[PDB]
């Protein structure tokens, strides 16, 4: 495009001149112009490294070079920013570490945990039902799971998903958490067979035998399912995964099941479990995806399927510092002074 | 081949070609540099456009059609079409909810046209203009449009370069294209300029920043159905009064008699921006006796004061929406045919407290001049350098939720093109259905803002209240023309979800019939 060039061009321009709003402006409208233009994300991403975005600046010339693999210019700037994120996104892992062992470091005579915990586990219902439009609330999910009282005016389905979670997060919790062995097929199979049981027991516990598509995301066709899913597991029990960060271990899990897609329905809760079962394998608590974070969620899957799975990884390690500061706040015990 | 730039104005337009670095504005056949937006057919069945179908109207009124850019993208309903048809000698009738021209064209054979279609002959004429210029065919074309123009009015005016066989290859907004033919030769870096561009029928306000090549569009304001036609509608409405009561002959039953008044209006109008009395002379004006008044600038000016202050009221929202002082415009520039009027240059000039406004702008050829550069510049092959246009949508673009409710994606002054993406859910049980209501306006209640269109979007799988995740997409293109789209967020079958274009603007059908019925008078 004659245009994205001439837009890149006054873009660079502009930042000589240290007109940086107008800059990002006319980077902004070259990429609008050409979505593909390299020398415009490569010349976008020294922009971002400029204002110290090290992160996004990494990211542009990694997509760039994902669009053209001997660019020079990005080659270089790649080479240069690798080892800055590689040291930003281990920091970030060193601070949520310090957090979980805070969490341990909570005395076993502190009462606010127990309660606490009681408490995130419906609240991890609630999350994982409400992420995908379940429209019951919290104190109604306690209500069908404590009472097993069916709400008045409220869908079947929506009622049985929440009692599907239950169902397989018991499973999970007293069968899967404290065993010793490989996590199988079969293993997610079990997860899957409680998760949908009450709503599609016919579906529940067996591939999808037809297309689907997850939002954006074109998945495997079912007849390759199966062999993506031994792909899957060999990966899950490899020592090349158990030397991973387990929040990028528990990322990356969560990332390549929903790729696959393997089921008819359930996806997204199936790999949300999957994910916490690894952290809580780990020693970290289960975290939470809030309802609230639905658009952010589809956006860094749909930016893993454009290629670059790290902002998935940063948004998941994201989801466990909130998880960690939240907990740590419910259980803070307010000290009592003599004034002396 | 060569691609040209049109301005397709209310009531004149204007054909500029950008050759060896620069703008030549082009003459017509009769050596006019703007052309009349009128088409007209005569009883032997002759499509005339331009002068020669304006210099007829009042010999053939009711088959004389003009004022056509105040019809395009509009219902028959719209308050503003009734005030025009009131002037307006030829008959308006409604087809499918909006205003179609109904004309005699020859040999007792009456066809009634789309407004499109007679803006399609007013361009063919521009075209026409320019390949005589060229000596060549001109195939693209860059037309211009309000600002202030909605979508349906964008979309209308695409439809008529269809029509007359162009391949329109941007819509740009007037005032942008008078920023272009201000700036394009000067290197004075970054200045504010506030364009006052008021025109045969359509007033624009649009603050921009200006720099080295780049136009960049603040924010705009302005009333696509306010100018010169509605002078002339006042001055006209006065003297038809005036007739009344010293005659008490109603003059508004003869077409002749009433469009012999518009002619002798405009030319009374022009003499009063240089002179401060016009004589208006009529022989045989109603039942064969004569009209013979004076208008003072003063009392054009009182029929009008209403019309005129009004205009300083987008001045104002773009200096608020901008957060800009009126001490930060470097540059008042006016075009449009109508900032002649003395009143309109004074109470600019006044507002901007004795600023005078920029020298060496022809308000008349201005919006062709930077139509021709950026026509130029997508010709690819003129050798302009690195001219950007980050330009906005005028109007906030929302959709109708539950209640009425205008829940608003894409505020006024948005830079385009630009994506606004939300996920909505359903109101019942299964529905499978959603009626995307698209408005165009600030208002929190839908019922209080502009329908731009109805989208059917089918294929939602069952499901209860609430829980499916619907993402409804606004795409504005560069041309500040939206596109609907949808996505299912959640897992579903291959089968996804449709939107249809809305039913009630031109199908493709009909504009391959309107394409091929224009081809014939090639
Ligand atoms: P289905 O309800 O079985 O699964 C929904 C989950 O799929 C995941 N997901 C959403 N959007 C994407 C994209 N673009 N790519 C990959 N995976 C995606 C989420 O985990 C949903 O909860
Ligand atoms: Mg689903």
């Amino acid at each position: 495009s004659l245009e994205a060039r001439a837009a890149l061009n006054q873009a660079l321009e502009m930042k000589r001149q240290g007109k940086r709003e107008k800059a990002q402006k006319l980077f902004m409208h070259a990429l609008k112009m050409d979505p593909d233009f390299v020398d415009a994300l490569t010349e976008f991403g020294i922009f971002s490294e400029e204002d110290k975005d090290i992160i996004q600046a990494d990211y542009l010339y990694t997509r760039a070079l994902t669009i053209s693999p001997y660019h020079e210019k990005a080659l270089v700037n790649r080479d240069r920013t690798l080892p800055l994120v590689e040291e930003i996104d281990q920091r970030y892992f060193s601070i949520i570490d310090s957090k979980v062992k805070k969490v341990m470091s909570i005395p076993k005579g502190n009462s606010a945990l127990r309660r606490v915990m009681e408490e995130t586990y419906y609240h991890h219902i609630y999350h994982t039902v409400a992420i995908e439009g379940n429209t019951l609330t919290l104190s109604e999910i306690r209500h069908i799971l404590e009472t097993r009282y069916a709400v008045p005016g409220k869908s079947d389905e929506e009622q049985n998903e929440v009692i599907g979670m239950h169902a397989a997060m018991k499973y999970i919790n007293t069968t899967l958490v404290s065993r010793i062995g490989s996590v199988t097929i079969s293993d997610v199979l079990e997860i899957h067979r409680r998760v949908l049981g009450y709503v599609d027991p016919v579906e529940a516990g067996r591939f999808r035998t037809t297309q689907v598509l997850v939002g954006h995301h074109i998945p495997p066709h079912p007849q390759d399912v199966e062999k993506q899913m031994q792909e899957f597991v060999q990966w899950l029990n490899s020592e090349e995964a158990m030397n991973l960060h387990p929040v990028e271990f528990a990322a990356l899990a969560h990332y390549k099941l929903v790729y696959i897609a393997p089921f008819i329905d359930g996806n997204g809760r199936t790999s949300r479990l999957l994910m916490n079962l690894i952290l809580m394998q780990a020693g970290y608590p289960p975290i939470t995806i809030r309802k609230e974070q639905r658009s952010d969620y589809y956006h860094v899957l749909e930016a893993a399927n454009e290629g670059d799975v790290r902002p998935f990884i940063r948004f998941i390690a994201k989801c466990t510092e909130t998880t960690l500061d939240t907990l740590l706040f419910a259980t803070t015990e307010y000290s009592v002074a003599l004034p002396e | 081949g060569t691609v040209v730039g049109i301005d397709l104005g209310t009531t004149y337009s204007c054909v500029g070609v950008f050759k060896n670095g620069r703008v030549e504005i082009i003459a017509n056949d009769q050596g006019n540099r703007i052309t009349p937006s009128y088409v007209a057919f005569t009883p032997e069945g002759e499509r005339l456009i331009g002068d020669a179908a304006k210099n007829q109207l009042t010999s053939n009124p009711e088959n004389t059609v003009f004022d056509a850019k105040r019809l395009i993208g509009r219902t028959w309903n719209d308050p503003s079409v009734q005030q025009d048809i009131k002037f307006l000698p030829f008959k308006v009738v409604e087809k499918k909810t909006k205003p179609y021209i109904q004309v005699d064209i020859g040999g007792g054979q009456t066809k009634t046209f789309a407004p499109e279609e007679i803006s399609a002959m007013v361009l063919t004429k521009m075209k026409e203009t320019a390949e005589a210029y060229l000596g060549k065919k001109v195939t693209h074309a860059v037309v211009t449009v309000p600002a202030y123009f909605n979508d349906a009015q964008r979309q209308a005016t695409k439809d008529a370069g269809t029509i007359a066989g162009l391949n329109v290859m941007r819509i740009i907004n007037e005032p942008t294209a008078a920023a272009i033919a201000y700036g394009l030769d000067k290197r004075e870096g970054e200045k504010n300029i506030l364009v006052f561009d008021l025109g045969g029928g359509a007033f624009d306000v649009s603050l921009l920043t200006i720099d080295n090549g780049v136009f960049e569009v603040v924010a705009t304001n302005g009333d696509t159905h306010l100018g010169g036609e509605d002078f002339d509608q006042r001055v006209m409405e006065h003297f038809i009064k005036l007739y009344k009561k010293k005659t008490g002959k109603d003059v508004r039953k003869d077409n002749r008699a009433v469009q012999k008044l518009r002619r002798e209006v405009e030319k009374a109008k022009r003499a009063l921006s240089s002179q401060h009395q016009a004589r208006i002379e009529i022989e045989s004006f109603f039942e064969g006796e004569d009209f013979s008044e004076t208008l003072t600038r003063a009392k054009f000016e009182e029929l009008n004061m209403d019309l005129f202050r009004s205009t300083m009221k987008p001045v104002q929202k773009v200096l608020e929406d901008s957060d800009l002082k009126k001490s930060d415009i470097d540059e008042i520039v006016l075009v449009g045919g109508s900032t002649r009027i003395p009143k309109i240059q004074q109470l600019v000039k006044e507002f901007f407290n004795g600023k005078e406004p920029s020298r060496g702008i022809n308000p008349d050829e201005a919006v062709a001049y930077g139509a021709a550069v950026q026509a130029g510049v997508l010709s690819g092959d003129q050798d302009t350098g690195d001219l950007v246009l980050l330009d906005v949508c005028p109007l906030t673009l929302g959709i109708e939720t539950v209640g009425g409710v205008m829940t608003k994606l894409i505020p006024r002054n948005t830079v385009v093109p630009t994506k606004k993406s939300q996920i909505f859910s359903t109101a019942s049980d299964n529905q499978p259905t959603f009626t995307i209501k698209v408005y165009e306006g600030e208002r929190p209640l839908t019922k209080d803002n502009h329908l731009l269109g109805t989208f059917d979007l089918t294929g939602i799988p069952p499901a209860p209240r609430g829980v499916p995740q619907i993402e409804v997409t606004f795409e504005i293109d560069v041309n500040g023309i939206l596109r609907v789209t949808a996505e299912d967020k959640g897992t579903g079958n291959k089968n996804k979800i449709t939107i249809t274009n809305d039913q009630n603007r031109l199908t493709p059908e009909e504009i391959e019939r309107m394409v091929n019925d224009a081809e014939k008078f090639a």
